[PDB]
């Protein structure tokens, strides 16, 4: 069967396709609609203007760009593209066996060759009718002033109503103290050529005196784009002219009508066809960019082509080209010959629904390495888990539950359907969402935490004394342990923080010591997959030293140190921090002895962690100078000196595990203080109006702030520590991405691409 | 210290234009654009580089010239007008500054009267009255007042050059008062650079006429940069070639560099040098100084290149400016 | 009555009884996270009674939003 | 009053309450002014990204969020005769959680408005964005994590 | 030449100035005795003002190194994405500046204990909070002035990796010569306060 590619990528192979030049075109479709294949550019060093089916690639992109063009067309004048399925269904998307269009695209390219002309000529004839159709309502809107003159001559016109402010300025200075204006707003916008759009317009008059002042008036209007009229000095003539207007708008209006009937007929047409003449070109265009990748032998009359295909469908690849040239009949080799080389193969992960989102998610900061292990399979527990660590309540997890549950059991319904892109984000991650909610619920189970408020399922190991006065300052004793979570005993105590604190830094600092010794054995795994016992012994044992013999010999201290009942010993309970502060500012002197001999093994590991460095800078460096027959002498010193910082570095950002937990839990507390606790106060009607009021308002901030708001500040802090504490140890990363040629639906959206991008 | 308060404002800003300073053609693609063949080949070609799918709206018919340098051209003051609409304060009155020349040069154009603005970055409310305005006398008084070049206003070529120079000072003044040490020095030299310019090609056109006076220079020469006081004053003075190379005799650079050659392809050469200079400090705003020279040098090269592939000559295709 | 409204309000409402429905449980059987603190209110039921009030409240915008959906 | 308990030492406690809710409230104007400057400036060509240029000024409001929290917290600590230790413990609270978050509210701000403009011009650079942000965020939730761990030590 | 801040700056000098000649020449200088200040203050104000101005001055470094380093890599970004994850690591050191802070911060929140009457401006009262309170400056100052020149050097190298993935490498070494900066600000602060007692 298919190997699973999870783990590691899938094992690629490379085959070189020896493709008789008569059948180029229908085996470049096949295993383009087959979808398996990522070809190399074997005329990488070959201009593009120069390369082998330029010219071809050139008459489609034409086409295209007249397609566009019609979509264009279609939304300036209002007209719904038929987006029909027949192209889906044609085009199986994971079944190869589907013929290619015949020479159907020569006639595409001469039906959008004449039909761009076509709508280039209707197109000018409707704009210019439009164009005197605007100037005649201008026209007629300045002769249906009834009385807008004053005092010798005028002139008047129309303007954008932006202008107008400029224009009567600049006409103030050129006559100054003497200038008599007057504007109308017109009513609704016109639609201007320049800006292809409307635009506001104001009808202006002024009034004048002198023939050479006028031509200025005219002229410095006529400039900044206003349209002069000629309007009668009475209102009889003023009625004459506007009978001759309304007379030329109803013929021109006559015409228009047809006009706009005809070409709109012709985009309605466009619109049935449309998007499948399209596809068609895009896939045709496709395949000669392919076949640009392919060495043209001439003697031989082959394409040479290359490509990447897993191994595991290489039998696919071979069966479905076997049933190709069934159908061609051509009984030519058509050799699939995979061969050797040295090429880096691409980074093929073969995800479900579910791991699609995670492997999203750990290959956004960069595609792995060809074959080693993948990061997101790991990241499927660990982000979400650390994300619950994190957050951290029960109430909240079980809402974020819900509304990933609300992606997951609908999944056949948002699926095939549109999704805009905050909601496609949540869909496409709703695995993700799940199980951030699974285990947060089981981490506010742990945390004891529902909302703000505490579970009280099992009996506490604290036990209060038997009696005590109003307001004394009690304290309990130990009864017992609590099974499983946070004691309930600790709920609204005033020393709960500091237990708190310690639990959550204490888990913060283990929890992250136990995931980055998780991760950075996938560098031991990586090393012995790859045969490089040299990385092991040179950067996997002594980086491996170095990181226990400190931070997890501090884990191993911390699990230790709750392991020694101090009060019950008669010892004195060390100071941890302060001991591992003293292991390096001054070792040797113990402070209080959490077990026998421990200065001696302190000193041990902190010798033993300063051999490390020398061992990390020299042992891979050294045998590449002795045995390779040193230049990485920079390389393995700038790594060990970051790796060795970085370990104190991402103990000590792991420590945002018990800040976002403190956090969230301290403003779910005073959240829920400020809001919904103080309703229980008052009573009546009025305390069941403020009951209900005061939990919408609770429920709201719970939902936008801690949940959405303050969930995504987790979310991404659990990135964070993956892209940097977790996959740094060992993800070597910079691969190749896969992304084989493989037909698709590009939807006409694109004639936003390639006109709004560059 | 520079890069402590410079990304408040201008750091997204100047990381974008560093990241357009990436995208200049390189002298390979450069190369790569003089081998081809044909218009569309050039489109191609180019459409290959950083420019993209900007003419995928045109065909090889439509192809011409004249478009390829006006989809540069927008290109480029869609750039330049993206940046100076993300910038505020300080950098946003540095490329109103920038616009400032170009509105210069518009003015001096439309006056001749046809003349269009023919430059959308030097573009004010009342430049096309401009075209209308025969009367030069009505000039500042009716028009430019209302301009950002009022301040500056106190044949043609007089009033362009008076301009200039009012401007350049001003400028100056700006960079020297509102920008910090490291853009500050970088764009006091270019304006140095600048100037030496503008006085070397007015005093050569004053060369052509019997009435350009010593002393009407002084409104004219803008006394600023590594010519000034001394060079422009010789500048002034100088009544012939003799003279101008007698003036720049007396200084370091541009000595040596108009006796020979071609004096266009010298300026741009300096310009190019002192551009690419500008990019190395990494947190001053000259780099979009630097940026619009470089641009405006790589459209004036792709039209020289689309030039001497539409009307061939290619022996002409390799004389392009370029230091990327 | 538009739909977004009623399924917002709806699954509002849905919360507001069950984990009003659940305080006033709490609040009903003297639970000592909502009761055992001198700060919280003294008489549990009572409390109890008007937070059930609301939970029936929040009932009645449920069962409306229900019939708008 | 006391040696222990004088009577100005409410005036620190009364000051550090102020300060949080008042260096909290200024970051988280800064925040919100420069990101929503960013927002209106990118939305006007393309407003389909609002709801992705909007969450700055949320991370912005968060932080008043966290300012708001500390604010109240020694609110409730306050006494008119409590200890200068406690004053001291509510100022060093107020204080912290206060000049935080007003670090963290600028580099929001600055973040956001530069992440909404190139998230606009470069869609792959909203996760960037994002993940600066929260980075920027943190800081002011370090200095909320401090104000509590002092003010769990008031009385 | 006049500008406000630099008006006041003058003002308050030649106030004090003529305090100090007044108290001086009317033999009272002994009457500006900052040292019985020191002795008279409480130690609670050093040692909260040391964790708070720790903390809140490794948060400014961290945040303002931040933004710069962040604007920067996101306008390089727009023409390279690739930029941000292969640059975060110096948003990453940025942050790790004001992690010290707190961890700086948590230590001395360990040494806050009420101090008895008795006992409250003892040698070792006195001592821990001038301790803390220069500790909690020095980790804070530390923070902010290498969270401030790390931010610059990955802005740098934000910009130059968008203009060639080669010159990332050599600038992420100055990158961690700024963060070791930081890191011997936080041991020599927990020297600084190593030997200080709680306060008793």
């Amino acid at each position: 069967e298919k190997e699973e590619a999870i783990f590691r990528s899938a094992e690629m192979a490379l085959v070189q396709f020896y493709i008789p030049q008569e059948i180029s075109r229908d085996s470049a479709y096949t295993l383009g609609q087959l979808g398996l294949v990522q070809f190399r550019d074997l005329n990488s060093k070959v201009r593009a203007f120069q390369r082998t089916f330029v010219n071809e690639i050139r008459r489609l992109d034409n086409v295209e760009r007249q397609y566009r063009y019609f979509y264009s067309l279609l939304k300036k004048h209002d007209i719904k593209l038929y987006e029909g399925d027949t192209d889906k269904y044609l085009d199986g998307s994971g079944e190869l066996y589907v013929p290619p269009s015949g020479s159907v695209i020569d006639d595409y390219v001469r039906n959008a060759s004449y039909l761009e002309e076509r709508l280039i000529q209707m197109e000018d004839a409707t704009d210019q009718i439009e164009v005197q159709k605007n100037d005649l309502e201008q026209y007629r809107f300045i002769l249906q002033s009834g009385d807008e003159f004053f005092l010798v001559n005028y002139v008047t016109g129309v303007i954008a109503r932006d202008k107008v402010a400029t224009l009567e300025q600049i006409l103030w200075r050129v006559l100054r103290g003497n200038l008599f204006f007057k504007t109308v707003e017109i009513e609704q916008p016109v639609y201007d050529v320049k800006t292809r759009e409307y635009k506001h317009k104001n009808a202006f008059i002024v009034f004048s005196h002198g023939d050479l002042i006028i031509k200025r008036i005219r002229k410095i209007a006529e400039s900044l784009d206003a349209n002069l009229y000629d309007v009668d000095s009475s209102n009889e003539g003023r009625s004459q002219q506007l009978a001759k207007v309304n007379k030329n708008l109803s013929d021109l209006y006559t015409v228009l009508k047809t006009t706009s009937t005809t070409l709109e007929s012709e985009l309605y047409a466009i619109a049935k066809e449309l998007d499948s003449w399209f596809q068609d070109v895009t896939r045709e265009k496709a395949i000669f960019e392919i076949l640009n990748k392919s060495n043209y032998d001439t003697n031989r009359k082959i394409l040479i082509a290359e490509g990447w295909i897993p191994r595991d469908e290489l039998a696919t690849l071979q069966a479905r080209l076997g049933e190709m040239i069934a159908r061609l009949g051509i009984d030519v080799p058509s050799i699939i010959q995979v061969l050797d080389t040295n090429h880096t193969p691409p980074t093929f992960h073969r995800t479900n629904k579910f791991t699609a989102g995670f492997q999203s998610i750990c290959d956004c900061y960069g595609i792995a390495q060809y074959r080693e292990i993948n990061a997101g399979l790991p990241t499927i527990v660990t982000f979400p888990f650390m994300f619950a660590i994190m957050f951290g309540d029960m109430g909240h997890g079980f809402l974020m539950t819900l509304a990933a549950l609300s992606l997951v059991l609908n999944e056949k319904k948002i699926n095939k359907m549109k999704r805009g892109e905050i909601f496609d984000m949540a869909f496409t991650g709703r695995y993700i969402i799940l199980l951030m909610g699974v285990f947060s619920m089981y981490t506010g189970f742990l945390y004891n935490d529902i909302f703000s408020k505490t579970m009280t399922i099992f009996k506490s190991g604290w036990k209060w004394p038997d009696h005590w006065k109003k307001g004394e300052s009690i304290t309990a004793t130990s009864v017992g342990t609590y099974p499983i979570g946070l004691d309930w005993a600790w709920h609204g105590t005033e020393n709960a923080l500091l237990f708190s604190n310690s639990y959550k830094m204490k888990l913060s600092i283990l929890m992250g010591f136990i995931h980055m010794t998780y991760s950075y054995f996938f560098s031991l795994a990586n090393h012995l997959y790859f045969n490089s016992m040299i990385d092991i012994i040179g950067n996997f044992i002594p980086g491996l030293l170095f990181m226990q013999g400190i931070f997890g010999y501090l884990s191993v201290c911390i699990v230790y140190k709750w392991a020694v009942d101090w009060v019950k010993d008669g010892k004195p309970a060390p100071g941890l921090l302060n001991m591992l502060i003293n292991m390096f500012l001054s070792p040797g002197t113990i402070d209080d002895e959490l077990y026998p001999h421990q200065a001696k093994v302190q000193v041990f590991l902190l010798l033993m962690a300063l051999v490390c460095i020398p061992w990390l800078l020299l042992v891979k460096p050294l045998h590449f100078k002795f045995t390779h027959k040193g230049d990485i002498m920079i390389h393995q010193v700038i790594h060990t000196i970051e790796f060795c910082l970085n370990c104190v570095s991402h103990t000590a950002s792991y420590l945002r595990l018990w800040a976002l937990s403190l956090a969230h839990a301290q403003l779910s507390s005073v959240l829920w203080t400020m809001t919904i606790q103080i309703a229980f106060g008052f009573r009546g009607f009025v305390g069941v109006f403020m009951t209900v009021a005061l939990f919408a308002m609770w429920f709201a901030l719970t939902c936008a702030v801690l949940v959405l708001m303050e969930g995504t500040s987790a979310m991404l802090h659990s990135l964070r520590l993956h892209w940097v504490e977790s996959m740094s140890k060992f993800f070597v990363g910079e691969g190749l991405p896969y992304e084989p040629f493989a037909f698709e639906y590009k939807d006409m959206e694109v004639a936003v691409a390639s006109a709004s991008s560059s | 210290m520079e890069g402590v308060y410079f990304n408040i404002d201008n750091g997204f800003i100047e990381g974008v234009v560093r990241g357009y300073r990436n995208g200049l053609l390189s002298n390979n693609q450069y190369i790569n654009l003089t081998q081809c063949d044909t218009l569309e080949d050039l489109k191609l070609q180019l459409s290959s580089t950083d420019y993209g799918n900007f003419l995928s709206s045109v065909s090889s018919e439509s192809l011409t010239t004249s478009l390829i340098q006006e989809y540069a051209s927008s290109k480029l003051y869609h750039e330049f007008n993206y940046i100076r609409d993300q910038s505020s304060g300080s950098t946003r009155k540095f490329m109103d500054y920038i616009t400032y020349g170009y509105m210069i040069d518009n003015v001096a154009l439309m006056i001749t009267g046809i003349l269009q603005r023919c430059h959308p970055l030097g573009w004010f409310d009342t430049l096309p009255t401009l075209s209308v305005a025969t009367d030069l006398e009505s000039l500042y008084e009716t028009v430019l007042v209302d301009t950002p070049l009022a301040p500056y206003f106190k044949n043609i070529e007089i009033i362009r050059n008076k301009l200039y120079k009012a401007y350049l000072e001003d400028f100056y003044n700006f960079v020297t008062e509102e920008i910090p040490e490291p853009a500050k020095e970088c764009m006091q030299t270019l304006l140095g650079f600048e100037a030496d310019r503008r006085s070397i090609n007015i005093a050569l056109n004053s060369l052509q006429s019997s009435d350009i006076d010593p002393d009407l220079k002084s409104d004219l020469l803008p006394n600023i940069g590594k010519l000034y006081p001394l060079a422009t004053f010789h500048l002034a003075q100088a009544q012939d070639f003799e003279g101008v190379r007698a003036a720049l005799a007396n200084v370091y650079e541009y000595r040596g560099f108009l006796e020979t050659g071609n004096l266009e392809d010298h300026f741009y050469q300096l310009e190019m040098e002192l551009c690419r200079d500008a990019f190395t400090q990494q947190f001053a705003i000259s780099t979009v100084w630097a940026w619009m020279k470089s641009k405006e040098q790589e459209v004036r090269n792709i039209t020289w290149i689309a030039e001497c592939i539409a009307q061939n000559q290619r022996e002409r295709i390799n004389n392009y400016i370029s230091v990327y | 009555v538009s739909t977004g409204k009623a399924w917002c309000c709806t699954v509002l409402s849905a919360f507001g009884v069950v984990i009003l429905s659940v305080i006033a449980h709490l609040f009903n059987t003297n639970h000592e996270s909502f009761v055992g603190s001198i700060n919280d209110p003294e008489d549990g039921p009572a409390v109890a009674h008007t937070v059930y009030l609301a939970a029936l409240v929040y009932l009645v915008f449920f069962v409306f939003c229900g019939f708008q959906v | 009053m006391t040696e222990l308990c004088p009577v100005y030492a409410p005036f620190f406690g009364a000051i550090g309450c102020a300060s949080a809710i008042i260096f909290t409230s200024l970051g988280a104007a800064y925040g919100t002014a420069k990101s929503g400057v960013g927002i209106c400036a990118t939305c006007v060509l393309r407003p389909d990204l609002l709801f992705k240029n909007i969450v700055p000024v949320i991370m912005a409001g968060i932080i008043a969020i966290y300012g708001l929290v500390v604010s109240v917290l020694v609110c409730y600590s306050l006494g008119q005769k409590q200890a200068l230790y406690t004053g001291f413990i509510q100022l060093g609270a107020g204080l912290s959680v206060g000049l935080s978050g007003l670090a963290a509210g600028f580099a929001i701000g600055i973040v956001g408005d530069a992440g909404v403009r190139g998230s606009s011009q470069q869609p792959r650079l909203f996760v960037g964005m994002i993940l600066i942000l929260i980075f920027a965020e943190v800081l002011g939730l370090y200095g909320l994590i401090v104000a509590l761990l002092l003010n769990s030590r008031a009385t | 030449k006049f500008s406000f801040s630099h008006f006041l700056y003058y003002l308050v000098l030649i106030v004090v100035i003529v305090y100090g000649l007044y108290k001086l020449f009317t033999g009272h200088g002994s009457d500006i005795n900052f040292g019985k200040f020191l002795l008279r203050t409480s130690p609670y104000m050093w040692a909260n003002l040391g964790i708070a101005l720790c903390v809140g001055l490794s948060v400014v470094g961290a945040a303002w190194g931040i933004f710069i380093t962040g604007s920067s890599m996101i306008g390089a970004g727009v023409r390279a994405p690739r930029i941000t994850t292969k640059n975060l690591i110096s948003i990453i050191f940025c942050e790790v500046v004001a992690i010290y802070g707190l961890i700086i911060a948590i230590v001395f929140s360990s040494k806050l204990t009420v101090a008895t009457a008795e006992n409250m401006y003892s040698k070792s009262n006195l001592y821990t909070g001038y301790s803390l309170f220069w500790a909690g400056i020095t980790v804070g100052a530390s923070n902010l002035i290498c969270g401030i020149a790390v931010g610059i050097t990955g802005a740098t190298a934000a910009i130059s990796d968008a203009a060639d993935s080669a010159l990332f490498v050599k600038i992420l070494v100055i990158e961690i010569f700024g963060s070791i900066l930081g890191l011997l600000g936080l041991i020599v602060g927990l020297l600084m306060a190593g030997k200080a007692s709680e306060f008793q």
